[PDB]
């Protein structure tokens, strides 16, 4: 009920878009009587109106995570903020009014005194939005965050099969089913969200240009070549730790597959498949919420279009911009920010927050056989 | 009907995005800066003294509709 | 003194033919291979 | 035009510009980047290369 | 820096370029790109020119 | 520092979230809405704060925009 | 830096990574769309049910076009000719991988939806195809990032 | 400045973004517009609701215009190679963009109106799968808005 | 001025703007044109009402007559390699355009004529397509124009 | 020491290489197969989850594509020798052309695997056997990419 | 004494070529004759696990590569000769190309084979006996491509 | 004495070309003429073994390309001067495309004999004395090969 629209709000964030998403909404549970009244109309107002309260929980989660990354119909807002400031570049960097010729892009520096303090209270600040680099930040942050959330999802899924033992009174599948399966996302895969939190905290702009690579330290930490000056590591003893947490991981494949069978041929065979599509699947489905930087991408770059190209020459004129110019301009721009950025975008990011909990989140404990209950009742017989 | 009824929402829409957007001209905003060719708030206010009478003229297709 | 030539390096007849004799033979075995997929006939009335 | 070639050294390997007369030979020379032009040189400067 | 260049009208003629001229004798490998494209007083004895044969003569000393 | 504030104003829902709840039908839903909801949204506001604090880059600006915030800011 | 004609490379993977992605999204999206124009005669009920595998082949052209925005942001001038050819492979295997994709997705897609009006059963099993399908546009992915961060 | 055949890769950059992204919109109008033939022996009230297939590849054309129109202003005499070798890879990226989403609107388009005609409840669904292969030609354009313009 | 190879490639704009669009116009007024012979033995009474996909295929092919005579007005002895790559993307940009509005016309003016024989509802509808692939060969008319001219 | 500057060209391409014609051979693994199920689920819709092992075992083609175009790009630095992107340029198209054949081969016999299956429930663990067959096709060309890329 | 630079591109492309034409002949003789096991099982299922032997002939022609495609790898040295390397080009094609063609005719021999034997059982003494000349082919040009390597 | 050190290509695409060309047409005599005995099998069962000898000749073919490739393998050393090295490509293409094509004879009228011999019996010494004229072919490559390999 609540991470469905969260994990749809993290790839469909704006909150131009949160705001008509909602007032959809709330229009179809507000007005929901008199159409109740009615028998039945076409599929695109029958499967949407049965999901009414799905989408209405995606409006207001989409206005908070379309407040974190500023991104309000790729516009930005500014409260009590913008801690980058450029009018210290101008005095004690010795930088003077050459900004007209020479480079027309010119780029702040961090490491001197008085650019950057504080990061901005409340989410993004709004100098990136103006900024050209604006890119090459967000992907480093919106990559990042997709494993975050993909890592701390799924471990919530592993926690949520212990109760699915300790309750059915099997103790025998904790200790190869429970045990074992958290050994083996911790070690490698809950730290690498230590691994970024460590990036976060420990460099800043003014030391280690010669910054370590995340990339390049979890491969090698699989492929066991450790030794070369051209990544520096992250800190002290970093071969000491990183070797321990490769082999505690690699003994979870015979503690999951060797001390299970001992109750045969059978469970042997059929059930190291059941190792193996945890095995090779963990690493696939951490690296499956990368769906979710490029739906948030893809929908922050295609929000520009409609603005920086049908909006911006409706707005940019000298005389004449506001007035007949603009009224078919906005009229022209509500159709394709609706047929566009709302319905096929708010349905791709429908089934690819849907996915995720489907696979990514579901297998983990949901096994799901099932049967339905279906009771006699006379709610079939309403009016018709 | 259907051309009737599809234009009243449009309306209502157009009449709260371009106010909004023509609030946000006349503050003056520092994110807005692509859309200028003291002397450039007078700019800016000209371009919310264009939005506002578009935003007032979608009122009169309320009426139509 | 001036107009000095380019300085094309000494074994440019190796790597041209090491690069246009792959690129061309690894552009066949692409083309040969989505032409199958794209023509692919599952059989498709059920 | 004129000529150009990155390696006109002696010491025959496999395709080396300049062979000796006699194969035991004393005299060896590399030039590790060669451009001459003779019978049209005109403004002091080299023509268009004709490449090796 | 510059070519080897030798005139014997108001014209230029022949012109030679290299970045690294080096010989042998023997085994003893000495290079000679400093001595012939930078020092520009070169031992041109005689630098023939015919519009048909060409000669170009560098000594060292 | 708004980090020492953010943690007790989105942790007031989720600690002082289940103390005050009625006791009606859907109290195993609305504990399960109210701490999710505070999970979720303060763990994305604080992978946020924690990329721009020890930066490493600058915002990369256009010409025209060299100038234009020393009157405003 | 590098020589002038460095950057063509560079600018060749983040066109054929956004060309040879978009192809493929393109093969998912008319080969399967001409299985939902089949299917709907005869079980009119399943048209939203059944468009994830046009929604599926969507992505295909999302991964190529996040591939061309990481290359053509770390395009500046005088980039090597070494780190041109990574954004080179990094822009075929992002787009070619995904042509692949946008292959086994149009393919199945296609005949997943006939065989689903005929029987609703197969509506597990057809989705559980379309992930083993669209992994193979995500495998190009990752190893498009671990070549463009070099 | 540049070499002087260095204005040769930025007007065929402008020249694909328009030759391209014709022949996918020409492709989408032609073999859509076959199907409004077979649907109007049937249904002749559907006409006027069945040009929404050669609409949408109509505006595949214009995706390649605002790109060629802006790469042609954008030319002079003496530019550099490497801020030509940027609008040839903007104009490969939205003409092949848009040749495969205009054939994917071609195929779409001329199946939804054979269903059509067959039965009307697919007017609703043949215009959602049109909407995801126009967004092929869509993601074409701002990744040639980035190459151009930078 | 420029070099004595630079005239090449301003011919070869010249003459493929016209090629190619006679070709567009060839396969216009032949594909069509074959379809108002099969039209004519049960309808005999729009034949006259049946040239208009014939017309709109002959004015593609003077789309590329006219940039064909500019190119060609446009042309000196020793001209700027610069000005002579605008040309040859001048004449691709209406001759690979006016082939792609000439094909077009060509398939629905086929189906159009052929639909009309037992139909005439379908004969408002049929020159209302024939417009959308008529703005193929203007499109690439007004980017020749913008090329040609600078 | 260093190499020449065009010298990583050639071990790109095999790290490309290794994961294009390895996901070229895995999407036909799948496709082929994958209709072979939409064929056979109208009658027999019990076998719906026990002939999706032709679509595993082609999955686990690409894996094998993609392990090697990791430990190719690792191995990538500024200026490798002509010798050494050699090595990496025969690990990528032993890998990729091997799994376009191994993937090509399991879209066969799965394909034809489970349209018997629906006629005759005992060909089903013959059918798994002949899968093992063309599913150690990419095995193979995997450990020869193992022994010539990590020279 | 030394090669030159490009001299090592031959010898990885025996390396790869000994793989990768082995392993599309044993994947031509596996779905071949993959999709005759399929098509004998509808009517005779107890000779399923007896029709195996078209694909585990098959199957050896994929090791007749790997085999020569180790032996060529652990032959390898930063600036070989450019002969010895070219030994190395055809003692791959000659493996390659050979366990191609034996792999075309297992898997056609193995296609008609076991739908013969379905109908008539007296075949497979015989099926059996012509799969050992086509697979001979793969092993003619492994005893030519292990003269070729060594030296 | 030394030749180039290219000289040593075209012996071993020789010493390749003799076996890669001669399994191709052992591997079509084998597969067009092991189809023949399926269809055979079914009526006529006793004629399996006498039937062979297509299959049999066929394979005569592929030793006439291991013996060339054997000489040229062994004749083969480094430094080989121009002129032996391409007197071992003539006589790699010599019995190459004779085994190609001399092997193509017997797959067509193999498997057009091993048909019309199961009907009319009495032509059984007629397709033997057909295929022997398209053996001796192959012969004729071989025994213009080792003139050329050892010259
Ligand atoms: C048809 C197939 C066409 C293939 C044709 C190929 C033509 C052959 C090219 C070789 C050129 C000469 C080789 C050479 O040495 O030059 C360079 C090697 O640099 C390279 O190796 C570049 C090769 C990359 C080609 C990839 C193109 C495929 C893109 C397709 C993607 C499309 C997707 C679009 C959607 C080095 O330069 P140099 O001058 O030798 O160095 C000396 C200068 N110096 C002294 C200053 C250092
Ligand atoms: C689909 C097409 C997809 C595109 C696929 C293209 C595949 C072709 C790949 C060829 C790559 C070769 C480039 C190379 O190796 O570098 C060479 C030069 O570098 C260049 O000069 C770049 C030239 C690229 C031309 C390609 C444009 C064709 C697109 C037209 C399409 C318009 C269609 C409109 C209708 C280095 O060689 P060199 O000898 O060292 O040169 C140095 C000498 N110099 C300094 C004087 C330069
Ligand atoms: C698990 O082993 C398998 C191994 C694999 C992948 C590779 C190598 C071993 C192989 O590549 C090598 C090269 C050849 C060889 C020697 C293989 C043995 C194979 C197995 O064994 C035959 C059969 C197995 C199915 C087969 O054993 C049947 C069970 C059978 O027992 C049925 C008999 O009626 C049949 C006539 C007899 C014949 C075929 C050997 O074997 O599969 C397998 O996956
Ligand atoms: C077992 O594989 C056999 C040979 C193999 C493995 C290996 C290579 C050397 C071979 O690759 C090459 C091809 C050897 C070659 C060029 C001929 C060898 C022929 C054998 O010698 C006839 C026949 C033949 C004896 C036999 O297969 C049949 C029983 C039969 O003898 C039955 C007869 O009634 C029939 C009349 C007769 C024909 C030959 C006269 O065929 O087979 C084999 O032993
Ligand atoms: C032919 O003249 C028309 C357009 C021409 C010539 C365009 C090009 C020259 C080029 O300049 C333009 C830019 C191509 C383009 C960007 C057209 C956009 C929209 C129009 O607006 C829907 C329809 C539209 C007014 C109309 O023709 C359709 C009949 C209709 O819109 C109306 C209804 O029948 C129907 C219900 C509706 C559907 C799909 C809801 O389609 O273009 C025309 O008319
Ligand atoms: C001289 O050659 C004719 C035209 C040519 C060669 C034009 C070229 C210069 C060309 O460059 C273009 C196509 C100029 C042009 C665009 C002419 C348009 C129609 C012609 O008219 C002017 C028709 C038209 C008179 C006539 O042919 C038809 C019978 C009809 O008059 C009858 C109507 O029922 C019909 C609907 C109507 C439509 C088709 C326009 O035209 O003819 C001609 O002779
Ligand atoms: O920000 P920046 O862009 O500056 O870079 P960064 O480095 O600081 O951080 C960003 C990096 C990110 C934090 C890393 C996330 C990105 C990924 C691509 C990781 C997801 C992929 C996974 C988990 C699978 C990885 C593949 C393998 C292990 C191959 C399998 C091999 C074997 C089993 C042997
Ligand atoms: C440098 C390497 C370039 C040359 C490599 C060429 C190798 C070709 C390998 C495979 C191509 C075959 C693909 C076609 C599949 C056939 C489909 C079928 O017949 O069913
Ligand atoms: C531009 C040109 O080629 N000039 C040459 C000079 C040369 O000295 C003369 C006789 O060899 O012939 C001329 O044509
Ligand atoms: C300055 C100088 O050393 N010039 C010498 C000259 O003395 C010598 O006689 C001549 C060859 O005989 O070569 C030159
Ligand atoms: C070369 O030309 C210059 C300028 O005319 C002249 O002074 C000089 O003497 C010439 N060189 C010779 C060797 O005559
Ligand atoms: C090449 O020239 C450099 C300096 O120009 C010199 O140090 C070097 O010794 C030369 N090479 C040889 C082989 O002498
Ligand atoms: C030029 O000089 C050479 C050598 O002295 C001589 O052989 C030739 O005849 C001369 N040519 C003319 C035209 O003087």
């Amino acid at each position: 009920i609540i991470t469905f629209p969260f994990l749809f709000a993290v790839m469909f964030g704006d909150l131009g878009h949160g705001i008509l998403m909602t007032l959809f909404a709330v229009w179809m549970v507000l007005r929901e009587s008199r159409i109740l009244s009615q028998k039945n109309e076409n599929e695109m107002f029958s499967t949407i109106f049965s999901g009414r309260y799905i989408i209405l929980l995606m409006g207001v989660f989409s206005i908070y995570t379309g407040l974190i990354y500023n991104d309000c119909f790729s516009k930005s807002l500014n409260i009590f903020g913008s801690s980058w400031s450029v009018r210290p570049m101008f005095d004690i960097y010795n930088w003077t009014e050459e900004t007209l010729r020479g480079n027309p892009v010119l780029q702040l520096n961090p490491a001197v005194t008085g650019v950057f303090g504080g990061p901005y209270p409340f989410g993004i600040d709004p100098i990136w939005n103006i900024a050209t680099n604006k890119l090459t930040f967000l992907n480093s942050f919106k990559m990042k965050m997709s494993v975050i959330l993909g890592i701390i999802h799924m471990l919530f899924g592993v926690s949520l099969s212990l109760f699915n033992h300790t309750y059915f009174k099997k103790p025998l599948n904790i200790y190869f089913g429970f045990i074992p399966e958290i050994i083996f996302m911790t070690s490698l895969f809950g730290y690498l969200v230590i691994l970024i939190f460590y990036k976060w905290t420990a460099y800043n702009a003014k030391t280690s240009e010669k910054a370590p690579s995340l990339l390049i330290h979890f491969i090698n930490m699989f492929l066991f070549s450790y030794g070369d000056s051209g990544n520096s590591m992250l800190y002290s003893g970093q071969k000491g730790i990183q070797c321990f947490l490769v082999v505690v991981a690699l003994l979870c494949v015979p503690w999951m597959l060797l001390f299970k069978p001992l109750v045969f041929g059978d469970t042997m065979v059929h059930q190291a498949i059941h190792t193996i599509e945890y095995c090779l699947g963990c690493i696939s489905n951490t690296a499956s919420y990368l769906r979710l930087w490029a739906l948030s991408l893809a929908h922050a770059q295609l929000s520009e279009v409609l603005w920086t190209m049908v909006i911006h020459i409706g707005l940019k004129v000298k005389s004449l911009a506001g007035g007949l110019a603009l009224f078919f301009i906005f009229a022209a721009f509500a159709t394709l920010t609706v047929a566009i950025l709302l319905i096929m975008e708010g349905l791709s990011a429908f089934l690819h927050a849907l996915r995720l909990h489907w696979v990514e989140f579901q297998n983990k404990f949901y096994s799901g056989t099932g049967f339905k209950f279906l009771p006699f009742s006379f709610e079939h017989i309403r009016e018709g | 009907p259907k051309l009737a009824a599809c234009g009243i929402v449009l309306s209502a829409w157009g009449v709260i995005m371009l106010i909004m957007l023509g609030i946000f001209f006349n503050v003056h905003s520092a994110v807005l800066i692509e859309d200028v060719p003291q002397n450039i708030y007078n700019l800016y206010e000209q371009v919310s003294y264009n939005c506002f009478i578009a935003a007032s003229l979608y009122l009169l297709l309320g009426g139509f509709s | 003194t001036y107009n000095l030539a380019y300085k094309y390096n000494f074994e440019y007849p190796v790597v041209f033919n090491l690069v246009l004799w792959i690129m061309i033979g690894l552009a066949l075995t692409l083309i040969v291979t989505c032409y199958n997929i794209w023509n692919m006939d599952p059989g498709y009335d059920s | 035009y004129s000529f150009h070639c990155e390696h006109v050294s002696s010491e025959n390997e496999d395709g080396n510009l300049l062979v000796p007369d006699t194969q035991p030979s004393l005299w060896q020379m590399t030039f590790r980047d060669f451009q001459i032009q003779a019978f049209n040189v005109t403004d002091k400067k080299f023509s268009y290369a004709s490449d090796c | 820096n510059v070519p080897v260049s030798y005139n014997d009208s108001y014209d230029t003629r022949i012109l030679f370029w290299a970045q690294n001229f080096s010989v042998a004798y023997g085994e003893h490998w000495e290079d000679l790109t400093s001595r012939t494209f930078g020092v520009q007083d070169l031992n041109l004895t005689g630098s023939f020119w015919n519009d048909t044969v060409a000669r170009l003569v560098l000594t060292y000393d | 520092l708004p980090v020492v504030i953010f943690t007790t104003f989105w942790g007031l829902i989720g600690i002082a979230g289940p103390w005050f709840v009625p006791k009606g039908p859907n109290r195993g839903v609305i504990i399960t809405m109210l701490v999710a909801t505070a999970v979720c949204c303060y763990l994305f506001w604080l992978i946020a704060i924690l990329a721009q604090l020890n930066p490493l880059f600058g915002p990369q600006l256009k010409n025209e925009t060299i100038w234009y915030v020393r009157f405003l800011w | 830096n590098g020589p002038e004609y460095a950057s063509f490379f560079a600018v060749m993977g983040a066109s054929a990574a956004m060309v040879f992605s978009a192809l493929g999204a393109a093969y998912g999206t008319a080969k399967s769309g001409t299985g939902i124009a089949a299917m709907s005669v005869m079980r009119p009920e399943m048209i939203m049910k059944s468009i994830i595998p046009v929604v599926m082949a969507g992505i295909i052209a999302i991964y190529g076009l996040v591939v061309a925005v990481l290359i053509a942001n770390s395009l500046n001038d005088g980039i090597s000719l070494y780190r041109s050819f990574l954004q080179l492979g990094a822009g075929l295997s992002v787009g070619l991988s995904g042509l692949a994709a946008g292959f086994a997705i149009g393919i199945v897609g296609d005949a997943g939806v006939r065989g689903t009006a005929q029987q609703p059963r197969l509506f597990v099993g057809m989705i559980l195809i379309l992930i083993f399908a669209e992994v193979l546009g995500l495998y190009g992915l990752i190893v498009a990032l671990i070549l463009s961060t070099k």
